[PDB]
DNA sequence: AAAAAAA
DNA sequence: AAAAAA
């Protein structure tokens, strides 16, 4: 699968949103 | 009542596809307006060949489409629309020469000629649009499996050529991929890849997306982004009394276009390439303007797709 | 006692506009600008056409613009302007021939021609900078497409050809590029995003921006910057009583965990202080404070 | 989130 | 400020 989170709407973009932290 | 370009597009698919076209239906919809634009645009079989410029392998495809036998009345299309017996003649009689031009038919002065072909022109950026909302979509619940980066991810939708010259602000691809490479001219339009478009039943209707319509979240996130975006706009539906199906919309995302964040030097001061960046992401928020007023609802840092995915496990 | 300069601009919006020409609105004036400054180039309906070099499509393009009808008296351009019947005389006898060199012009010795190739020249400039600052005031509250990076930003603004010719150190652009990728010396000139131009309504009377004048605050945020510079120039801006939209200036900027602490230079009445930044554009903060 | 250009 | 001059 993809975990991908576009920026949009002001959000910043996430490369892998597992990752985040 | 209604605008042109919507009045042609009810009169186009009604003198299609006669009763089987159901105007309450988005996948219908969809399939109708698919079909037309491979009509509009020569893509069926029977119609011109396109050779202007074309190598010898694509003019060996249209050759192939053009001996082709054009399609039969009563076909199926897509899952339940039928092909009227007086489609072929529509087919003459609104679709444009294949390499018509504005500056040709203006030369020529003839008025319902000139109305014809700004019909195909309203009717073509009616079914991109509607292209454009059902690759969203679609989006929502299968991946691409081209998309793999946030660059890959950064010229969605990835739809033909057509679809670009329609609606380059709406489509994404190649195509838009090589206009911003290449040279910016003062109409270069950029890809809006979270612009706002309603429905297919709401946008051949005229009804304008807005606070309080009963929808579905799937098209409602559709309508306002696409697969990869954002888990927190879910926050734009909720639903109606006894769940059900059909939600309501309580408010619509604020900045679907036109978000810069650049500081340029000046005065002594320094760039700034990201006001964001210059620190935790999951502490955005995005300002989602309700009917009572905006409020600024923290980023769920997930995609869309994976919200749905999980909400349906 | 206005200068030359800003002298034959009004008598060109004059003769050009009659009394639809209001000489207190910023829009009314950049509109008379644009069709004066497409006037002298040559740019209008049912003038020459540029076929000296152009390709198979410019010359298509130049030779229908020559063809087309030409603007007549009555035609509104803009919101507030109506051409009058002097027009097309002042455009027959002020604007120079397409092509005229002022080189032939000295050679002649004609004085009066000299005279016409000079304001011809001096009307050009006024024209582009009024061009920059309505340029600066779109781009408080809408960006160009072209403007996604800070290597696109370094050009704003995207100005024509001829507007580059006429004001190289004010506009930016294709050109601005052109010449910064290419050879430099004494007579290239350097892009000055923040130069401060004052708003139209005071350029075309020479009133030079300074502290105590009422302005609105995108007035003076188009004066002295533009919509991606930082948000603290805001702070040169100050409301009246009731604010109604107009304010006056109280200061006008310098040179014309820290990167976030640095400080802007500000002239206000009493000497220089030193204003912490801001750190969002004034476009992002116009966008923010608007409701 | 109007119209005119137009692999 | 004068000069130059896709």
């Amino acid at each position: 699968s993809c975990f991908l989170v576009v920026a949009s709407h002001g959000l910043s973009a996430i490369a892998d949103s597992r990752i985040e932290g | 009542e209604l605008p042109r370009n919507l009045e042609v597009f009810n009169e186009a698919c009604g003198h299609v596809f006669g009763s089987s076209f159901n105007r309450e239906d988005n996948s219908v919809i969809s399939d109708a307006a698919a079909f037309l634009f491979k009509m509009h645009t020569h893509s069926l079989d029977g119609q011109e060949a396109k050779v202007l410029r074309a190598s010898e392998k694509k003019r060996e495809r249209e050759n192939a489409k053009k001996s082709r036998k054009a399609p039969e009345a009563g076909m199926r299309v897509g899952r339940s629309l039928i092909l009227t017996s007086r489609w072929t003649e529509y087919c003459a009689t609104c679709v444009p020469a294949l390499g018509s031009k504005m500056k040709v038919i203006k030369a020529s002065g003839d008025a319902a000629m000139i109305q014809m072909m700004k019909d195909h022109n309203s009717l073509l950026r009616v079914c991109v649009r509607i292209e454009v909302w059902k690759a969203r979509y679609v989006s929502l619940v299968a991946l691409d499996e081209r998309i793999q980066t946030l660059e890959d991810a950064q010229w969605f939708p990835y739809l033909s050529g057509d679809s670009y010259r329609a609606c380059p602000g709406l489509v994404g691809g190649y195509f838009a991929k090589k206009a911003a490479a290449g040279e910016r001219g003062k109409n270069y339009k950029k890809l809006n890849q979270t612009a706002i478009i309603p429905p297919p039943r709401f946008l051949i209707i005229g009804h304008r997306l807005q606070i309080g319509d009963q929808v579905t979240l799937r098209e409602l996130l559709a309508s306002i982004a696409w697969g990869l975006c954002d888990g927190v706009l879910a926050e734009c539906w909720s639903p109606s009394q006894g769940d059900g199906s059909i939600g309501v919309v309580v408010g619509l995302p604020l900045q679907a276009t036109g978000s810069c964040f650049l500081v340029v030097a000046s005065h002594g001061l320094s760039a700034i390439a990201d006001s964001r960046i210059e620190t935790n992401l999951l502490e955005e928020c995005i300002a989602i303007q309700k009917q009572d007023g905006v409020i600024k609802c923290k980023r769920s840092g997930k995609s869309l797709y994976h919200c749905l995915k999980e909400t349906a496990g």
